[PDB]
């Protein structure tokens, strides 16, 4: 039944985090952040909204959507790079 | 009653005039002088002479077109008397070729007109046209012109007749396969393939991969399984305002930049990559030396890209722009291993030569995706085709050479997660270095982190997910940032057909100075030809009669941006 | 369904109910939960489509119940097809 | 020439493991997955699949 839709009000919340995540990729780590990560964030964001049976994407769902994708990307890095990235993304 | 039909066609051939010549009678006379028993008749002149005979042919060609063949045989016999076998009739028409998806039961046994590309041709076979038979019981001799022998003697038991081989005549038959033009292929749909058969002198006129126009007889032969086919009757293979439009466009000084931006406007950056693709589409020039050395005019480009750098989109856009383009990915090709093959079609039980993806693109461009993960033995045929423009196929006791004059657009993933500038490309790209030596220009599309570029890309994703991308197409068109894809495709065919530039002596000595100074610092002699092909590519875009030294700077720079990129 | 949909901590009730008899591994359980609900597929006309399915890779040392998770997903999901790397073949996956 | 009747919303439902012998020569409603599908060809003509 549920096909939750995006709000353009959250465009800033999405684009700014992506650019911030991209900036740290060249700063530290060998894995370059790709557009497919952003494509993954929107998908899991839609899935989180689909959990609440709400037809529109909320800011709360995006925060948890950002948390899951960033955490997986950080945890897959080597130990030396892993500790640097955890401090840089303490907000997320 | 049928005598009037024979007489009507007799008068039509003998008396029709075009360019003050009795073209149908004259060409038949010329064929007799050449000693070939063929004739070609245009349908647009058949309707002009008399609509009645045209309407009868269009409605019931099953028995009327045999009458036309017999009538012209009488006409040829009459012609031979003045100068002191059954002749073939070929039909050509200029009417609209109805799409292959549109033929229906109402057109069964009616004259139809179609167009498509020939994907496969079969071996020749013998067919009977005139026979002489004798009764085994009473030795009664007679002649016969699906025909079957009489079950009872005409003078003896059932099936008394046998065939006299030394007093009979036979004709040649070829079976072919055709499918619709890729310009009309729907998305998510397999193109409609069609079975076509031709006989006598229409055989062996085409090779697989040829675009042709078809006029023939759509028919069906044998829970009630049935299969359609076409009895081939004839095969055929720019506006002044458009010619002058591009001629005026040739004098536009900003044409190079305008065309560059039109190449995938939805993508950001990679401006010089767009210029290379234009040079790939424009291509170089081919020349033949008297000593047997043929110069490859095709230009091949490799796009080494990191994952997520829109490498899939780069090749995807080119296929819709290039007039002759085919997309290949994961060893997948036009029902073949990228090359020609011999396969047996069970419908006619015959063996057919089938053209692969690189076969269909003779004189065009091919897009190869996932280049690093293809079959190595396929690379060898590609390697020969990339340099000698030929594909070699061996079957049992015969070896055949097939022409493939195709430019190659290739994209590949490096050995590691990203190309490392500290190493030569031969230790970074994930396939054979021998092929790496064959590409004219290779580029590494980059993913340098930039704020405005990433943000603009990021918003583009949400726009698609919000449906605003459809409105973006109108916004981009209103901005005038792109030439129409159909018009650009027309232009590529236009320049490929109208212009063939040559290098100027000043450009040549400029190239010599550049090459010597490069090697003084350091590149092979093979890549000298690759650079020169670019010089002809720029001149062809401008349709200049000769190349100019002002083309050299961009040609050197683009190649410098390619080879020194790695 | 509507009543629970607006309850407090609906997302936490869903995730904490994935594989009840498996301890911890909450970053997997949240990944299992998201893969069950999935996203929204999109198909722009005259352009390419976008998938909505969520792909999960479970890499870990022996133990940690990676296999038992796939056994729980098999029963809870609507249409689940279970395969194994060695027991499957190229023909047995694509077509026959 | 003909009007083939399409029944809809038939209430009784059977699975592929419940088709008893008594259900022969009777109207049944079952649910499943399309694994194998043949082409379209005329039958003694009208279409068949
Ligand atoms: N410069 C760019 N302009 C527009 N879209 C881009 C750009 N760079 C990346 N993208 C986006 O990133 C995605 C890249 O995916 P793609 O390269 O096709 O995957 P793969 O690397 O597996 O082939 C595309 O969907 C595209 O929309
Ligand atoms: N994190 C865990 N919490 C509780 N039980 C576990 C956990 N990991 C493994 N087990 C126990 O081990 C078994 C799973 O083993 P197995 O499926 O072979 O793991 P894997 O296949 O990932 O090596 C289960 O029966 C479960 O009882
Ligand atoms: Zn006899």
């Amino acid at each position: 039944k549920i096909y939750p839709k995006l709000h353009q009000m959250d465009m800033d919340k999405v684009s700014r985090v992506y650019a911030d995540l991209r900036r740290e990729s060249i700063s530290t780590g060998s894995f370059p952040i790709t557009v497919r990560h952003l494509e993954s964030i929107l998908r899991i964001a839609e899935s989180f909204a689909k959990m609440r049976l709400s037809e529109f994407v909320s800011s709360y769902d995006l925060d948890r959507a950002i948390k899951v994708v960033v955490d997986s990307f950080v945890d897959a890095q080597k130990v030396s790079v892993r500790r640097q990235l955890r401090r840089s993304f303490a907000i997320y | 009653d049928n005598t009037e039909i024979i007489k009507s066609f007799k008068n039509f051939i003998l008396e029709f005039r075009l360019d003050s010549q009795f073209i149908y009678r004259d060409q038949l006379r010329n064929n007799i002088l050449v000693k070939n028993y063929s004739l070609t008749v245009n349908m647009e002149h058949l309707i002009g002479y008399n609509e009645d005979i045209y309407k009868k042919l269009s409605d019931e060609p099953s028995d009327i077109i045999p009458l036309f063949e017999t009538a012209i045989t009488q006409v040829a016999k009459r012609i031979s008397i003045l100068s002191r076998p059954t002749f073939q009739l070929i039909l050509n028409s200029n009417a609209n070729q109805i799409p292959l998806r549109d033929l229906d039961s109402e057109h069964v046994s009616k004259i139809v007109r179609l167009s498509g590309i020939i994907i496969s041709t079969s071996v020749l076979s013998s067919r009977a046209t005139y026979l002489s038979i004798m009764c085994r019981n009473c030795r009664h001799t007679t002649s016969i012109t699906t025909v079957s022998l009489p079950r009872s003697c005409l003078s003896c038991g059932p099936d008394p007749y046998i065939i006299i081989h030394e007093s009979s005549k036979f004709i040649d038959q070829q079976f072919l396969k055709l499918q619709e033009i890729p310009e009309l292929v729907p998305v998510g749909e397999m193109p409609r393939n069609l079975t076509m058969t031709c006989d006598r002198y229409l055989t062996n006129k085409v090779i697989p991969g040829t675009r042709v126009t078809i006029v023939g007889i759509y028919s069906i032969y044998n829970v009630a399984i049935r299969t359609p086919y076409i009895k081939i009757l004839g095969i055929q293979s720019f506006t002044e305002e458009e010619e002058e439009e591009f001629l005026q466009l040739s004098r536009n000084p900003k044409l190079y930049e305008i065309l560059t931006n039109s190449i995938a406007p939805s993508i950001f950056g990679n401006e010089d990559i767009k210029k290379a693709i234009v040079c790939l589409l424009m291509g170089g020039s081919k020349k033949i030396l008297p000593d047997g050395m043929r110069l490859r005019g095709d230009i091949n480009v490799l796009l080494l890209g990191d994952p997520g750098t829109a490498k899939s989109q780069l090749l995807k856009f080119v296929e819709k722009v290039s007039p002759i383009a085919v997309y290949t990915s994961g060893k997948g090709s036009s029902a073949a291993g990228l090359t020609a093959s011999v396969q047996r079609d069970p419908m006619t039980r015959e063996f057919y030569l089938e053209g692969g993806a690189m076969v269909l693109a003779d004189g065009g461009v091919v897009c190869i995706d996932e280049f690093d993960k293809m079959r190595d033995e396929d690379r060898v045929a590609i390697h020969e085709a990339m340099e000698q423009q030929t594909i070699s196929i061996a079957k049992a006791g015969i070896t055949t050479v097939l022409n493939s004059r195709t430019s190659v657009l290739a994209a590949a993933n490096p050995i590691y997660g990203r190309y490392d500038d500290l190493k030569s490309p031969g230790d970074n790209i994930d396939f054979q270095t021998t092929i790496l030596s064959r590409f004219d220009m290779i580029f590494i599309v980059k993913d340098d982190h930039n704020e405005e570029r990433d943000i603009s890309i990021a918003n583009h994703v949400i726009n698609i997910h919000t449906g605003n991308a459809n409105a973006m197409q109108n916004q981009q068109e209103e901005n005038g940032s792109e030439i129409s894809i159909e018009k650009m495709k027309r232009y590529i065919t236009y320049c490929r057909l109208k212009c063939a530039p040559r290098l100027s002596p000043q450009a040549a000595e400029k190239l010599s100075s550049n090459f010597v100074t490069i090697r003084k610092q350091l590149i092979t002699i093979r890549q000298l030809e690759a650079i020169i092909r670019i010089t002809e590519s720029l001149a062809k875009l401008e349709l200049s009669p000769i190349a100019q030294e002002r083309h050299v700077d961009e040609a050197i720079r683009l190649f410098q941006a390619s080879t020194m990129d790695a | 369904f509507r009543k629970i949909s607006r309850d407090r901590g609906i997302i936490d009730k869903i995730i904490s109910s994935m594989a009840p008899s498996i301890y911890g591994h909450r970053d997997i359980k949240t990944a299992v939960a998201c893969s069950l609900f999935g996203g929204v597929p999109k198909n722009v006309n005259g352009k390419h489509s976008i998938r909505g399915d969520i792909n999960v890779l479970l890499l870990g040392d022996p133990g940690t119940a990676k296999s038992q998770i796939l056994k729980y997903v098999e029963k809870t999901a609507h249409r689940a097809v279970f395969a194994t790397g060695q027991g499957a073949s190229a023909v047995g996956l694509t077509a026959s | 020439s003909e009007i083939h009747v399409r029944i809809s919303d038939f209430p009784t439902i059977y699975s592929l493991r419940e088709l008893r012998e008594s259900n022969l020569s009777s109207l049944v409603r079952v649910t499943g997955v399309v694994t194998r599908r043949t082409g379209v060809f005329p039958q003694l003509y009208r279409n068949y699949q």
